[PDB]
């Protein structure tokens, strides 16, 4: 159930720099932030892709061989939308102003859950 | 405090579908972000709607066939239910003024 | 399987965006308006090797753009039915 600490820490830094690539921010709840990156990192321990971790599927094999889903998916590397305000673009309100955060921030975050 | 109620696949016909008067379903899931931060707004809603519209989560993980069955594919998601047929949808976070409003229009 | 066989009919269509559009992944181009611009359906990426995916844009679509200093650039973007239309 809980992700392991080497596919949460690849998916960390992966959301580091998608952030700076992509010109996005974490939301000011650095709550979401992790909290998303660690359902990447779970759903990646247990299929090889890190489906998004805010939609409900009916094959998540198959979700994973056809791509769409897979982290960064195709709404986000072509619009620019994340729907688990993972990346927001900074016109939007819930954006911050940090493309960072650490290792510490998640595990202090997601404590308790 | 008492907390919201749970609903499952098993208890979605008894709970939801033969219940009488307006049911609000927050469809969430353990890893969704967006699902926790509405939290604290489903449970201020269910506190002031009690007795007149009731609340239930359900966990997409856990039970995955009512989801599949409603079409519920981005999370959150929250429908609203009368006399077991869907009467509105919600999708994503919103704020409370809209949750509100959508939900006064069922009395 | 009454949309899915109406919307595969649609594949190899032409069609032309009616709805303000900005897409990003066009290669070395770093924004691409779409409005009004015109291609065809490659797929219906909802179907894929016989099983089901929940793609929420299901239209895979061609398009060729034409950059100055450079030739034609050509891109897939993946859009909604309400988002085109189709040509006669
Ligand atoms: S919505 Fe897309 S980009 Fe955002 S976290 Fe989910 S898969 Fe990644
Ligand atoms: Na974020
Ligand atoms: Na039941």
């Amino acid at each position: 159930t809980e992700p392991s600490e080497k596919s949460v820490e690849i998916m960390r830094k992966f959301s580091e720099q998608y952030a700076r690539r992509s010109g996005t921010y974490f939301c000011v709840d650095k709550g979401v932030t992790s909290v998303v990156i660690k359902g990447l990192a779970e759903h990646k321990d247990s299929y090889g892709a890190p489906l998004c971790p805010c939609r409900h599927y009916d094959d998540k094999a198959a979700e994973v061989g056809q791509g769409f889903w897979n982290c960064p998916c195709v709404p986000m590397r072509e619009r620019k939308e994340c729907h688990c305000m993972l990346f927001l673009t900074p016109d939007n309100d819930f954006a911050g102003k940090d493309q960072t955060i650490t290792s510490d921030e998640i595990k202090e975050t997601t404590a308790n859950m | 405090t008492t907390d919201i109620q749970v609903v499952n696949d098993s208890t979605w016909d008894s709970l939801v579908l033969k219940a009488t008067g307006p049911v609000v379903v927050d469809f969430w899931a353990p890893w969704c972000g967006p699902s926790k931060m509405i939290d604290p707004l489903v449970n201020d809603l269910a506190q002031h709607y009690t007795g007149k519209i009731k609340f239930y989560k359900l966990n997409t993980d856990e039970s995955p066939n009512t989801p599949g069955q409603y079409g519920v594919r981005s999370i959150p998601t929250i429908m609203i239910f009368v006399g077991g047929e869907k009467k509105d949808t919600i999708i994503g976070a919103v704020p409370k003024t809209t949750l509100t409003s959508s939900l006064d229009k069922f009395l | 399987t009454e949309e899915d066989e109406k919307a595969k009919e649609k594949i190899g269509a032409r069609v032309r965006v009616t709805v303000p559009l900005k897409v990003y992944h066009v290669v070395r181009v770093p924004e691409v308006e779409l409005m009004g611009m015109e291609g065809f359906i490659k797929d219906y990426v909802v179907l894929w090797k016989g099983k089901k995916i929940s793609a929420n844009l299901p239209f895979k679509v061609q398009f060729v753009k034409e950059i100055e200093g450079r030739g034609p650039v050509k891109f897939f973007t993946h859009l909604k039915e309400d988002e085109f239309e189709l040509i006669d």
